[PDB]
C-alpha cells in the first residue's frame, strides 16, 4: 500500500542583518579634542541627543 | 582691523545728560565683553563700568551707581553710555575697551581689557 511517515525541511545556512546606515554619528571629538578646558570650580554642561 | 572710535564727547551744563556712542569693528561686540575707562588729567585711570559678553548682568562703580546707564546693540555694532546728571569730577578722558570672550571658556569675574 501507500503510507505517510514523517515530514522534510531545509535549514536556513547563514544569517544577516541590516540597518538604515550608519551616518548619523554623534557629535564626540569637538568635546575629548576641545580648544579648551572648564576650570576646577564650574563645568559646561553639554546635551548630546 | 580690530579698531574702536570713541564719539560723542563734550562738555555739557552739569546735570544735564548725554549719550556716549562707541563703534566696534573687526569683530562683533555679542562675543565679547567691553570696559569703559575714564582718565583725569593730573590723576590715575578710574574704572567706571563694563558689560558682559551675554548681557545678564552689569556693574559699576559705587561713585556712578543709579545715575549712568549702559546699553549695547549687536544688530549695528554699536555701544552706547548713557551719561546723566553730570558732576564736576566727572572732567576725564573715556575710553572704550575689549575684554576676553565665551569662545574661550574662563572661570568667574573674568578677565579683560586687553585691547582698546
Amino acid at each position: 500500500g501507500i503510507y505517510q511517515t514523517s515530514n522534510f525541511r531545509v535549514q536556513p545556512t547563514e544569517s544577516i542583518v541590516r540597518f538604515p546606515n550608519i551616518t548619523n554619528l554623534c557629535p564626540f571629538d569637538e568635546v575629548f579634542n576641545a580648544t579648551r578646558f572648564a576650570s576646577v570650580y564650574a563645568w559646561n554642561r553639554k546635551r548630546i541627543s | 582691523q580690530v579698531q574702536l572710535v570713541e564719539s560723542g564727547g563734550g562738555v555739557v551744563q552739569p546735570g544735564r545728560s548725554l549719550r556716549l556712542s562707541c563703534a566696534a569693528s573687526g569683530f562683533t561686540l555679542s562675543s565679547y565683553g567691553m570696559h569703559w575707562v575714564r582718565q583725569a588729567p593730573g590723576k590715575g585711570l578710574e574704572w567706571v563700568a563694563v558689560i558682559s559678553y551675554d548681557g545678564s548682568n552689569k556693574y559699576y562703580v559705587d561713585s556712578v551707581k543709579g545715575r549712568f546707564t549702559i546699553s549695547r546693540d549687536n544688530s549695528k555694532n554699536t555701544l552706547y553710555l548713557q551719561m546723566n546728571s553730570l558732576r564736576a569730577e566727572d572732567t576725564a578722558v573715556y575710553y572704550c575697551a575689549r575684554g576676553w570672550a565665551y569662545w574661550e571658556l574662563l572661570p568667574d569675574y573674568y578677565y579683560g581689557m586687553d585691547v582698546w
